[PDB]
RNA sequence: GCUCGCUUCG
């Protein structure tokens, strides 16, 4: 779940070769850095 | 690969001008005599059709078909 | 759900399903390419 | 000056690699050294008892 | 009175490239490998039998190599041809099957076809499928008629073997030391062991160091040993110069100081210097004397053969090295280690040679050990090898050894690296210019800078332009484009012919005819053949019988007057090269020959036979005189040759006027061809690579060499032809800048495709899962898959046809992660790439194990811009500086406009008037529809086309008057137009950008990764911090060495000194003193890892004010 | 992902 929103949308998208699991409602960067 | 439409410095059209200058060449036409028969005045022409290599059959002996 | 690939040799269109050995009727070549899709593309003459 | 411990240094100094394309792990070299010293320990006991 | 002048001559050289040149050379080893030495190996070790209950054996009868197969089918061969190897990833390898009898229980079992392994085929052998195909079955096979071949497929990677140069065996260096004393040294290589012994004069005396003998003997006590007691035949040995007794005198006093004077005495000296081999295995029972005579009969000089330990030639071989010795340190004589007449080259056919013989032998020894281990206690079940003939053996070594190309043969202690590699597919000059390399032995780690020097024995043999500009200058070379490597012979009958001819048995007479002025020494291979009188009858009648066709046409001969040394050479690995005989100031080829030659009648091999060319050696080409053309040729002449453009290599044929240009240059230009972009052969749409070059309109050059025809480059160009004009235009073109046309770039000018692979397995495990593809995960609030799997069509791969953006998925592989219900987890392949890429193809193949291989190929399409490299086939490489529109270009009165606009100021600087003199041909040629040649040493003159551009109306010197785009006024100076062979290289601005967030860092110490497909920073080096120290930006720095790179912030204990975590020290089991500190990870990693070495490194923290 | 080798680039 998302830290701020609480949301269960958590894709991981990566942000020019930055891997990183980010909500998909607010933004919020949950986990980044492999 | 295949004779490019336009050429590259002026932009006059020349892959029409292709087949039928291997007509020419298949006919007892020299280089030069051709190419003035074809109309190329200026020598960007003449350097495009004379230079130019057919490898698009070379290409289609090797396609799937 | 017909998948179809093409030989490559014969190219002709053979339709084979999951966890196939990777074959071709009336021969024995074993390349086998992906015929082209259905979708629209769209190009640009630039 | 003469040592009777051996300080194995933490993980970080040594990483890891998982390879699960197959059934093994890529080690450093230290992690080697410590694992043959740690046998050589072992037979030494072996051979004294 | 002109001498007459064969025209035609040049007619010589495509008939030598009928049957030799270019590529025939590693042809030609490995059938003579495959066919002749194979069996020679297996001959060699026919019988293989243990100790062990005997009366049991395994006897090789005869052994084959087949055709290539592929063993995909259950138990079955079936014919492959090299594409489909290269497509499915395998090796193209035929079947090494041998037929063998045996004892089972004492009843002799034959095997008739039984096979033990898998030879890689190189390809146009004899026994590739390739060989003796027409075009149109090339096209049946998707092979390219006009690939060069001669490189093997291993597991779908092209690799290529190359030439290997070294000095050459069995012959004697006289060379300076350290200290500058002259020695000698001498490397006996026998077919089982390679021995180098010294000599040096440290102390006015000559002593014999080998590296069996624990210290250096005096060279009179090893004479004593080796049967000649008497000291007065030792200095009749030696010499009977004044000088030579006198500088001799020292080595008999040293050895009358001792009581050494009988051959048992030295041979007991001997053996006290020597040194068992580590408790050699087995009763030595008073060996000493024996030992000393056998390291002196079989260990030192094994080269030189006794008959039975009569060391009557060993004796007369050392004494001629002590003479030569004598001799050198006198007037500095030394010889030189780059003369290419001492150098031999190594094949792939020697190396595969040596190789298999290794393998064979590693393979006998297991089937011993595995007889000596099963026989005496298994069964009354009598063992057969036939159970234990392991075939993966022989294939593994093979593929191996290819592959890595590390070679490593204990049984010769040989450990060779970068043997192979992977042949580059940039074009087709790349490709034909690898294929003869020749790499050193140098093996370059250091600066050397003694071979890398341009030696004149490199004259007709190796190309002196082409070489790799940078760290591998001067040892990687090419061959010329007339060469040969000769192979070895049965040296039979030329000892009957020398025999024969006079040259009398050197037992026959005492050392001190050695001495005389007019008695030559005739030598063989580096043994000693004997002696001879009158070395010119010998000369004139040993070629002429050569010329007559009784003895070998590779067979050298030459003389040395300096030494009095008559050298015959017939060892394999040296060059020759063919020459015209000239006898009393004619040339043996007229007019007639060549006439005959072009209509059919004779061959070049008729001409070797008819006495008129004959192939000279760098050692033989030495003593024999050369003229270069007719009227060079004066009454001391010998030679003619055949063609000076000939010098040239393969990748420096393609220089328009080489000879107008300068040699860095010319150096420069290859090394662009070499990575030149261009079409690669007939067969590159279903070639499948992993980074391919094409040119959209790939046009064959104005102004061509007979060499491009020669290798039917202009079926194959990797170039445009555009209309330069050479002048100054808006400033953007300062430094070897260009500026391109935008109109031309918008109507295919330098229009370029790259194509990429990605490839992806789908492999069975231990267990019986499999790798299985997902379909397109559809989303369910629009019934359509989302746009990671866009592309992805109904089986999960994606369909060719459609683009491909950056993090896209091509195919949706998942993966089980036991090896009770399976688990996958996805590991799709992910396209990374900055711009779009479309599909032309997806294969999927499938192995012998089950593993599908899938293969796209992603294509893409790029158009000109800044940033682009461009060269000029003349050196001259430069970067696209501005693309000015079309009307903003100068016109003439005919209106035509240049493509390309080149800065002048490059032309003074390098002096390429060959670039003017070629633009200049073009211009001419494309005025009058004509190509025009620009061979070395030759070609159309200038004359000639001055009078074709006067003739049409045009300037006799390309300068034309020319209206400026821009102010439309006429410009003050003429400008220099005309059509130039311009061509693409490899090197582009959108692969070689890169920018660098935060991005990812590596685990042991946490910075930057290092690559840009690892998607790294940049790395400011030492001499940056030097740069920045000396402008004293220390917060710069600081910013940029610590908070930007590696910044972290530990807990140190003020007690101790030692590193804490989370605000706690284990060490004093307190917190009260731990602070935290900001510090650079590799600092606390090199912290950490010197409390590991015991060093420990104590902090005293205290505050910043 | 670590290592090594080749190769290019200025
Ligand atoms: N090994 C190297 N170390 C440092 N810089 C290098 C090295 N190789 C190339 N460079 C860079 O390339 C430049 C070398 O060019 P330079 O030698 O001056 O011209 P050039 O290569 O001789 O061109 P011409 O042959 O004169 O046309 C200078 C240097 O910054
Ligand atoms: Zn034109
Ligand atoms: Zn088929
Ligand atoms: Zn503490």
């Amino acid at each position: 779940r998302c830290p701020d929103c609480g949301s269960t949308e958590l894709v991981e998208d990566s942000h020019y070769s930055q891997s990183q699991l980010v909500c998909s409602d607010c933004g919020c960067v949950v986990t980044e850095g492999v | 690969m295949i004779i490019p439409v336009r050429c590259f410095t002026c932009g006059k059209i020349v892959g029409n001008k292709w087949e039928a200058y291997l007509g020419l060449l298949q006919a007892e036409y020299t280089e030069g005599d051709a190419l003035d028969a074809l109309g190329l005045k200026r020598y960007c022409c003449r350097r495009m059709l004379l230079a130019h290599v057919d490898l698009i059959e070379k290409l289609l002996n090797y396609a799937p078909l | 759900q017909p998948m179809i690939y093409i030989c490559g040799e014969c190219h002709t269109e053979n339709e084979i399903k999951s966890r196939d050995p990777i074959r071709c009727r009336e021969c024995g070549y074993r390349i086998m390419y992906k015929k082209r899709t259905k979708r629209l593309v769209v190009f640009d003459a630039r | 000056l003469i040592l009777t411990r051996l300080l194995v240094p933490p993980l970080c100094i040594r990483p890891s690699v998982v390879s699960d394309l197959k059934s093994g792990t890529n080690e450093d070299d230290l992690t080697m050294k410590l694992t043959e010293i740690i046998f050589l320990n072992d037979v030494i006991k072996k051979h004294r008892i | 009175a002109p001498i007459p002048t064969v025209e035609e001559k040049w007619r010589l050289l495509p008939a030598f490239l009928k049957v030799k040149g270019l590529v025939k050379q590693h042809i030609d080893s490995f059938n003579y490998f495959i066919n002749v030495e194979i069996k020679k190996i297996m001959k060699a070790n026919e019988k293989v039998t243990s100790d062990a209950d005997p009366m049991w054996y395994l006897k090789y009868l005869n052994i084959y190599v087949g055709l290539p197969d592929v063993e995909e089918s259950f138990n079955v061969t079936r014919p492959v041809s090299p594409h489909e190897c290269r497509l499915r990833d395998m090796t193209y390898s035929a079947p090494i099957t041998v037929d063998i009898e045996y004892t089972r229980g004492s009843q002799r079992i034959i095997r008739n076809a039984l096979p033990i392994g898998r030879m890689p085929i190189m390809l146009r052998s004899s026994n590739c499928v390739l060989t003796g195909k027409t075009p149109a079955e090339f096209a049946k096979l998707n092979e390219c008629p006009l690939d060069p071949g001669g490189y093997f497929i291993v597991k779908g990677v092209e690799k290529v073997i190359l030439i290997q140069e070294q000095l050459s065996k069995n012959r004697i260096i006289v060379e300076a030391d350290r200290k500058g004393a002259v020695g000698a040294s001498v490397t006996s290589s026998t077919h089982e062991k390679k021995s180098r012994t010294n000599m040096a004069v440290k102390q006015g005396r000559f002593y014999l160091r080998h590296n069996t003998l624990s210290e250096d003997i005096p060279i009179v006590i090893i004479f004593k040993a080796m049967g000649v007691e008497s000291d007065q035949e030792i200095v009749q040995m030696i010499g009977t110069e004044e000088h030579v007794m006198a500088a001799f005198g020292p080595s008999l006093e040293e050895c009358q100081k001792a009581q050494i004077f009988t051959q048992m005495q030295a041979l007991k000296y001997i053996g006290n210097k020597v040194r068992r081999q580590r408790m050699w295995g087995g009763g030595p029972k008073k060996t000493k004397i024996e030992e000393a005579r056998e390291l002196l009969a079989s260990t030192i000089l094994t080269h030189v053969p006794v008959k039975e330990f009569n060391f009557r030639a060993k004796c007369i071989y050392t004494a001629v090295m002590v003479r030569r010795v004598i001799l050198a340190q006198g007037d500095n004589k030394v010889d030189d280690r780059d003369y290419y007449g001492n150098k031999r080259l190594e094949l792939a056919g020697q190396l595969l040679s040596l190789l298999f013989e290794d393998l064979f032998k590693k393979f006998n020894s297991e089937m011993k050990k595995i007889a000596d281990q099963v026989i005496p206690k298994q069964r009354a079940a009598q063992f057969d090898v036939v159970k234990h003939m392991r075939q993966d053996q022989i294939t593994n070594g093979m593929v191996n050894a290819i592959s890595t190309g590390n070679w490593s043969l204990k049984r010769f202690k040989m450990d060779r690296q970068g043997v192979t590699q992977v042949l580059s597919r940039l074009s087709y000059i790349s490709a034909l210019g690898m294929m003869t390399r020749i790499s050193s032995q140098f093996e370059k780690t250091r600066k050397v800078s003694g071979p890398r020097s341009l030696q004149p024995s490199q004259w007709g043999m190796l190309c002196p332009s082409d070489t790799p500009e940078g760290e591998a200058c001067g040892l990687v070379k090419n061959l010329a484009l007339m060469t040969h490597i000769t192979t070895d012979m049965e040296d039979g009958p030329i000892v009957k012919l020398a025999s024969n001819l006079g040259v009398e048995d050197v037992n026959l007479l005492c050392g001190e005819e050695l001495s005389y002025p007019n008695v030559f020494l005739v030598f063989l291979n580096g043994n000693i053949l004997g002696v001879i009188r009158d070395h010119k009858k010998l000369v004139n009648t040993f070629r002429l019988m050569r010329r007559a066709g009784y003895i070998n046409e590779f067979v050298s001969i030459s003389t040395n007057l300096t030494d009095r040394c008559v050298y015959i050479s017939s060892d394999g690995g040296r060059l020759c090269r063919p020459y015209i005989i000239v006898k009393k100031q004619k040339p043996a080829v007229t007019n007639k020959h060549m006439e005959e030659l072009a209509q059919g009648y004779r061959n070049f091999e008729d001409f070797l036979h008819e006495s008129l060319v004959e192939y000279l050696d760098v050692n033989e080409e030495n003593d024999c005189n050369i003229a270069l053309y007719e009227h060079t040729i004066n009454k001391d002449t010998t030679h003619l040759e055949i063609e000076p453009f000939t010098l040239l290599g393969v990748c420096a044929g393609l220089i328009p006027y080489p000879h107008h240009n300068q040699s860095p240059r010319n150096t420069y230009q290859c090394a662009m061809g070499k990575q030149a972009m261009g079409t690669i052969g007939y067969n590159q749409r279903n070639r499948i690579d992993t980074l391919m070059y094409l040119l959209a309109y790939p046009q064959k050059p104005m102004v061509k060499t007979k060499t491009i025809e020669l290798i039917e480059f202009e079926k194959l160009p990797a170039g445009q032809n555009a209309t330069v004009a050479v002048m100054s235009y808006s400033g953007y073109d300062i430094e070897d800048a260009l500026v391109l046309n935008k109109a031309s770039l918008d109507r295919g000018f330098g229009r370029c495709l790259v194509y990429k692979n990605a490839k992806c397995t789908l492999k069975r495990y231990t267990n019986q899962t499999f790798d299985k593809v997902m379909g397109p995960m559809l989303d369910a609030a629009t019934r359509k898959p989302i746009w990671r799997h866009e592309i992805l069509d109904a089986d999960g791969i994606c369909s060719p046809g459609e683009k491909v953006e950056n993090k896209q998925v091509l195919v949706n592989k998942s993966m089980p992660t036991v090896t009770q219900q399976p688990q996958y987890k996805d590991v799709p392949i992910t396209y990374k790439g900055a711009t779009d890429s479309y599909i032309e193809k997806v294969m999927i193949s499938s192995n012998a194990e089950d593993a599908f291989l899938i293969k796209m190929l992603l294509r893409q399409t790029r158009r000109p811009e800044i940033g682009d490299k461009f060269s000029s086939r003349h050196g001259q490489k430069g970067v696209c500086g501005l693309i000015v529109p079309q009307e903003d270009m100068p016109f003439c009165d005919s209106g035509i406009c240049p493509d390309i606009i080149m800065n002048p100021h490059g032309f003074p600087s390098r002096m390429t008037v060959g670039k003017l003199i070629e633009l200049l041909a073009g211009k001419a040629g494309v005025l009058d529809g004509r190509f025009h040649y620009g061979t070395a040493f030759g070609g159309s003159k200038v004359k000639d086309v001055c009078e074709d551009l006067v003739r049409h109306g045009y300037n006799y010197l390309g300068k034309d008057y020319v209206t400026s785009g821009i102010t439309g006024e006429p410009l003050e100076a003429y400008i220099y137009f005309g059509p130039v062979y311009y061509q693409k290289l490899k090197h582009m601005v959108l692969d070689k950008m890169h920018a660098r967030a935060r991005g990812p860092r590596a685990v042991l110490t946490r910075q930057p990764t290092e690559g840009r497909s690892r998607d790294g920073g940049l790395r400011l080096g030492e001499m940056e911090r030097d740069c920045l120290i000396g402008y004293g930006a220390s917060m710069l720095l600081l910013e940029r060495l610590m908070i930007s790179s590696d910044a972290f912030e530990v807990d140190v204990c003020g007690q101790c000194g030692l590193l804490g975590y989370s605000g706690w020290c284990h060490y004093c089991k307190s917190s009260c003193h731990v602070s935290s500190l900001r510090i650079p990870y590799a600092c606390k990693l090199l912290f950490q890892e010197l409390q590991s070495m015991n060093i420990i490194p104590r902090l005293k923290l205290s505050k910043y004010n």
